[PDB]
């Protein structure tokens, strides 16, 4: 706000303004980031009193109505864990009351329709079926799910109580998003220390060199401060123009597990989570999303003599859907990715041809029903 | 707005135009109070003065001036000052200060001015031709003249030279104006450099004896110890005001404070080096200085091809500071708070949209999220499609830019 | 003779209040862990500028002279402390070699349990003077824990120094060196620990 | 003088140059996406939640546009609901019979 | 290593020490990279003989 050196600004033209142009592309993009991870849902579903969901316990993911504000038990966690010189901050569009309403919508939808809200509308689904679809997904029988019921809902009840431990323990995890809030508070610091350096004039405070000097050296040695000071914002809008483009990859991507992970159940490997992928849960966090994704992970191996196919009657029978395997005495059919021995019978299997043709076939009685 | 994006047309929109900031309501300048006043009056007042011959260097150190005090006034018989206007003396600094010092008659006071010819000038005490001081003398004919005359009271006017700038020669010793060696007595060919006032009461008014100080300067490598006089305002809270302290200089919003300050403390500094408290000199409390309140002022506006209605979003500033209405973004002007949330229009932030709508006025709202969906889930119902809808949904996505290629050197030097 | 220095011998670089934070600065300061001269007067050059400490309360240490010549072919630093007032002067004083107790002038002014701890520099006509005081547990050697030297006077005296000497259970002497420092500042605007950047890579 | 100008335009290109490598960065990132869309939307079916636009995809049509690609993306969007009671099995001879 | 230039380009202030920090942030996003590329396999498997 001194007016001897505005008028030598004035005479750099534009820079200013796509400056100012630049940051308001930066601050718009924030908004739009948010608006397409979250607002993925037209409507905000939301939870009946008749909590009956088969046994899980998804009361440390859902809202309670008693905390500040509508966050659940682990938001308010992942809200804890994170933490003017013509400079402004601008508030996001979205309060964080009201990413905790669309975070609630996508969990109410994903707990009471599974799938079928990302598709059209909601329709309801008994938690204990969704699983079981779920399970039959990854290529499990839907038995096993309904056989071991209680057992899943208690490793599943286990298993979010452990994410409480993990957050109430370590802040490790949430390193991305306290990285990505330091680095916009150092580069806010640099951008401010800046103006105490002099670019060779006499000194930084443009009061003293107007108070010391001929009006013309006074404006040789002003025009170093601007275009030291000019620099430093050209500077610091290069950086964020690339860290804007870095979290919008990072937006894309969580805009895509959104979809995927939450609203589907996406068979890509390695994309949510490790092991074989059921369905996940969308959390708020300061400046970011938290996926709790819950997987199928396979335990307690066998070992077991196998076969590509059988003989029988000089034809060769092939699984229909499991894999041929052998106690060491006799022979049986299983499915892939869970132990459960079924004996080979003329609708367990198909034929193709006689055993003339493949490598390794074995010989035992296909019974016929 | 519409110089803003050099436009006369202005589409559906928030806009920023320009900043808003709070302006100085008045000056505040706090100097150490003023205190430790040169001693010039009491050289003024002095009960007796040298000889001009033999004049004296009273020094003057660790202490403010002002000739202002001085040239307003009447009180001397003669008054001068020179180099610089009276009012400029007022800004000089100076390791030390001088009452060069001395009686004179009346009639060559008027010989003491920059590089200047006259008895006391070129032979007792010489200005620079571009001397920077003043000149001040009063009569004492009530107490330096005496019957049968005062002898006490003597110039030099014979010399083999005269005096360059400040030169000072108290010798009595005689002048040799001949072949005569003069052996210490005087005689022919062998007089005396001086000549004595003998000052009477019954003398006319310019051979009348005068009391005189020439205030005299001297900066050197060693600090000003005498500058001039600090000036003083009183002091108020909580408006925007230019300020001083000492020589820090700012523009904010002085208030009352809590921070510990030690004795020695002057100003408080944030981890940004900003400086935001201050020990007031002149009454010992802390005052913290917060910054004049700005902030870039938007313009939100429906499509102008439908109305010249428009509001003003002043960002981050309260409105008790600048329809009107306080939102988390700062205060919002021009638009009709309603309780009816809608989809978001036009957005400001902190879950406030506005729109243009009905008669049509600006209307500003908490946006809505949705419609509100209870789910009918039991832990035995389902419910099944029995129809469907083929959709067919458009999606576009950017592939390519404008190729451009630009000769530097014609764009650089045409 | 010499004994080290440890956290010693730290002063406000600026007049200013800080709060709850780390200001990092460079000035002449006391290197930490540095090897400070131990005495039980001679006469000792001032190089950039003085640490001095003492275990004192009987007023036998009676000051110091600062100069060049420190004798009367021109202008000398003296400061006394009679047991009721500190007088300091510049004059071209001719004062003894080795004084001991009875039991032209262009500048002047007026102001063991205990260790009493003070530092010295003289910058381009002003003379900068800082001290603290503290009670201490140990014999003789100074203490490891930290405190904070506080600015009296700025002098504004225009001559120069290169030598000092004390004026008559032990005192210890210290030399400053261009430095950097970390400074941390407490809730209630006071120094109360600092890293001297050049010690180890840990500091650094 | 001219050395005055031409630090000033020169600076004025080296700012323009910048800004168009990171809009040229996010145009390729939006032709990886748009290329992806081809593979996987138009040469296939998609079974990506949201990925072949809303609803269950089953194919979809490029269409050019100045600068970009426009896809007209089918897909089957359930409707008209009925509710049913329901049961995860069906008790027969004292056996468990799944769907 | 000039002395004489170097007391001039501490006047810019953080423009000398940012770059070295920015270019850090490059060196270490490497290593990065190719952590999330090979470090995919809990184990070092090998084939039998
Ligand atoms: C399977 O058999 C091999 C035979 O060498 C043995 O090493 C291994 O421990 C067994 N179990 C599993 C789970 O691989
Ligand atoms: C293999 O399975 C059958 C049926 O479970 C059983 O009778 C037989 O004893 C088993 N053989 C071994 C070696 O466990
Ligand atoms: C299985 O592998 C062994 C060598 O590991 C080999 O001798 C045997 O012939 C193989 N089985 C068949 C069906 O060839
Ligand atoms: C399977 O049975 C046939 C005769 O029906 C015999 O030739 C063949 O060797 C048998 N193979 C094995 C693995 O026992
Ligand atoms: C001058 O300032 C001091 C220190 O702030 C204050 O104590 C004193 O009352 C002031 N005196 C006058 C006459 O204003
Ligand atoms: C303005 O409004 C008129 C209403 O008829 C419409 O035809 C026109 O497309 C609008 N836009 C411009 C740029 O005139
Ligand atoms: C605005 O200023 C008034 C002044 O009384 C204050 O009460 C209020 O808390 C301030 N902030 C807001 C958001 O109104
Ligand atoms: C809007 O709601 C507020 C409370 O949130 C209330 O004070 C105000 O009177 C309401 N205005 C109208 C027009 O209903
Ligand atoms: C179907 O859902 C509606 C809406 O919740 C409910 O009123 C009705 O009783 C349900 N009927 C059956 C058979 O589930
Ligand atoms: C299915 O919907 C179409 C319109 O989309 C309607 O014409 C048709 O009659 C409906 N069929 C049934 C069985 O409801
Ligand atoms: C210097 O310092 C070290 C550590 O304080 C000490 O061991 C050594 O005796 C000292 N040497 C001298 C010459 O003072
Ligand atoms: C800070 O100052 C307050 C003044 O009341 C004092 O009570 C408190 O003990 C001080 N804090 C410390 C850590 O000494």
């Amino acid at each position: 706000d001194s007016t001897e050196c505005s008028n030598l600004l004035l005479q750099y033209g534009s820079f200013c303004t796509q400056l100012n142009r630049a940051l308001t592309g930066i601050a718009v993009e924030q908004d739009k980031n948010t608006q397409e991870v979250f607002a993925q849902v037209k409507q905000i579903y939301k939870t009946p009193p008749i909590k009956d969901f088969g046994g899980f316990n998804f009361s440390q993911i859902l809202p309670d109505p008693s905390k500040p504000s509508k966050r659940s038990f682990i938001e308010d966690l992942l809200f804890n864990k994170v933490t003017f010189n013509g400079l402004t901050v601008l508030p996001p569009l979205l309060t964080d009351e009201m990413i905790a309403q669309y975070t609630s919508a996508l969990l109410a939808g994903t707990i009471t329709s599974g799938w079928t809200f990302g598709a059209g509308a909601a329709l309801q689904i008994p938690f204990a079926m969704q699983m079981a679809y779920r399970f039959n997904g990854i290529g499990v029988t839907q038995n096993v799910l309904y056989e071991n019921q209680k057992l899943i809902a208690n490793q599943f009840n286990s298993a979010i109580g452990k994410i409480q431990d993990s957050l109430s323990s370590t802040a490790s995890a949430l390193g991305k998003l306290q990285d990505v809030v330091n680095q916009n508070a150092q580069a806010l610091n640099t951008l401010v220390k800046q103006l105490s350096s002099n670019f060779g004039a006499i000194s930084s405070v443009l009061n003293d060199i107007l108070s010391r000097l001929d009006k013309v050296e006074a404006e040789v040695q002003i025009d170093r401060l601007i275009t030291g000071r000019l620099q430093s914002l050209q500077t610091y809008v290069t950086q964020q123009l690339i860290r804007a483009a870095e979290i919008r990859a990072s937006a894309n991507l969580a805009a895509t597990k959104m979809s995927e992970c939450v609203l589907g159940q996406s068979k890509r490997v390695d994309f949510c989570g490790k092991g074989y992928h059921l369905m996940s849960f969308p959390q708020s966090a300061p400046h970011g999303v938290v996926f709790l994704h819950v997987t199928y992970v396979p335990a307690q191996e066998k070992n077991f003599t196998t076969a590509p196919a059988i003989c029988h009657d000089g034809k060769a029978h092939f699984p229909r859907e499991g894999v041929f395997v052998s106690n060491g005495t006799h022979w049986f059919v299983t499915q892939r990715n869970f132990y459960e021995p079924q004996i080979i019978t003329t609708d367990n299997t198909f034929v193709s041809g006689n055993c003339d043709v493949v490598i390794g076939i074995v010989n035992n009685t296909v019974y016929d029903p | 707005t519409k110089c803003t994006l050099k436009s006369f047309t202005v589409e559906k929109g928030i806009y920023q135009t320009s900043n808003f900031r709070v302006q100085p309501t008045e000056s505040i300048v706090r100097f150490p109070n003023i205190t430790n006043l040169c001693p010039f009056g009491e050289v003024f007042n002095a009960t007796r003065f040298a000889s001009v011959y033999a004049w004296n260097r009273k020094r003057i150190s660790n202490c403010v001036a002002d000739y202002s005090v001085l040239y307003n006034s009447a009180s001397f018989s003669t008054f001068k000052c020179y180099g610089v206007s009276p009012t400029k003396l007022n800004d000089l600094c100076f390791t030390n200060v001088y009452a060069d010092s001395f009686v004179i008659r009346g009639d060559e006071v008027r010989q003491i001015a920059p590089g200047q010819t006259g008895n006391i000038a070129d032979y007792n005490y010489k200005l620079p031709d571009d001397f920077t001081g003043c000149v001040i003398a009063w009569n004492s004919n009530n107490l330096d003249s005496k019957v049968g005359g005062n002898y006490n009271y003597l110039y030099r006017l014979f010399r083999k030279s005269n005096l360059k700038p400040f030169e000072r020669d108290i010798s009595t010793e005689i002048y040799q104006a001949g072949s005569t060696p003069c052996n210490g007595v005087k005689g022919f060919n062998c007089y005396f450099p001086l000549q004595s006032y003998g000052f009477q009461p019954t003398y006319g008014v310019g051979y009348q004896p005068y009391r005189v100080v020439v205030l005299s300067f001297e900066l050197l490598h060693a600090p000003a110890t005498v500058c001039g006089p600090k000036k003083s305002t009183n002091l108020v809270k909580n408006k925007c005001v230019n300020f001083n302290f000492n020589g820090l200089t700012g523009t904010g919003v002085l208030t009352e404070s809590n921070k510990k300050f030690l004795p020695f403390q002057q100003f408080g500094r944030d981890i940004a080096d900003t400086t935001d408290a201050v020990r007031d000199p002149q009454t010992l409390e802390i005052l913290d200085i917060t910054p004049c309140s700005f902030g870039g002022v938007s313009v939100i506006t429906p499509g102008t091809n439908t109305s010249n209605q428009v509001a003003v979003l002043y960002q981050g500033v309260n409105c008790t500071e600048v329809n009107v209405f306080q939102t988390r973004a700062g205060c919002l002007i021009g638009a009709e708070h309603v309780n009816n949330s809608y989809e978001c229009d036009i957005p400001i932030g902190a879950g406030i949209c506005a729109s243009y709508q009905t008669s049509q006025s600006i209307i500003a709202y908490t946006m809505s999220l949705g419609v509100e969906n209870s789910v009918a889930y039991s832990n035995n119902s389902i419910a099944i499609p029995t129809n469907f809808t083929i959709s067919v949904t458009t999606e576009i996505l950017p592939v390519s830019m404008t190729k451009t290629s630009v000769d530097c050197t014609m764009y650089i030097c045409g | 003779a010499y004994t080290n220095s440890f956290t010693r011998g730290v002063y406000y670089p600026d007049k200013v209040f800080r709060s709850s934070v780390l200001h990092s600065t460079q000035d002449l300061f006391l290197p930490f862990f540095s090897n400070v001269t131990w005495f039980h007067n001679p006469v000792l050059p001032f190089n950039d500028g003085v640490y001095f400490a003492s275990t004192e309360k009987s007023n036998i240490i009676r000051g110091w002279i600062f100069g060049t010549t420190l004798d009367s072919k021109t202008q000398s630093l003296l400061i006394v402390n009679n047991a009721t007032n500190v007088v300091i002067k510049v004059c071209e004083f001719q004062f003894c070699n080795d004084p001991f107790l009875g039991v032209n002038c262009t500048f002047e002014y007026v102001s063991f349990k205990n260790l009493r701890e003070f530092v010295f520099k003289n910058i381009d006509g002003y003379f900068k003077i800082y001290s603290k005081h503290t009670p201490i547990n140990l014999v003789r050697g100074l203490p490891q824990g930290f405190s904070a030297l506080e600015p009296l006077v700025d002098l504004p005296i225009g001559i120069n120094i290169t030598r000092f000497q004390t004026l008559l259970a032990a005192y210890y002497v210290g030399y400053l060196q261009p430095r950097t420092f970390l400074l941390k500042y407490n809730e209630n605007g006071t120094i109360t620990d600092a890293v001297d950047c050049a010690l180890d890579p840990l500091s650094e």
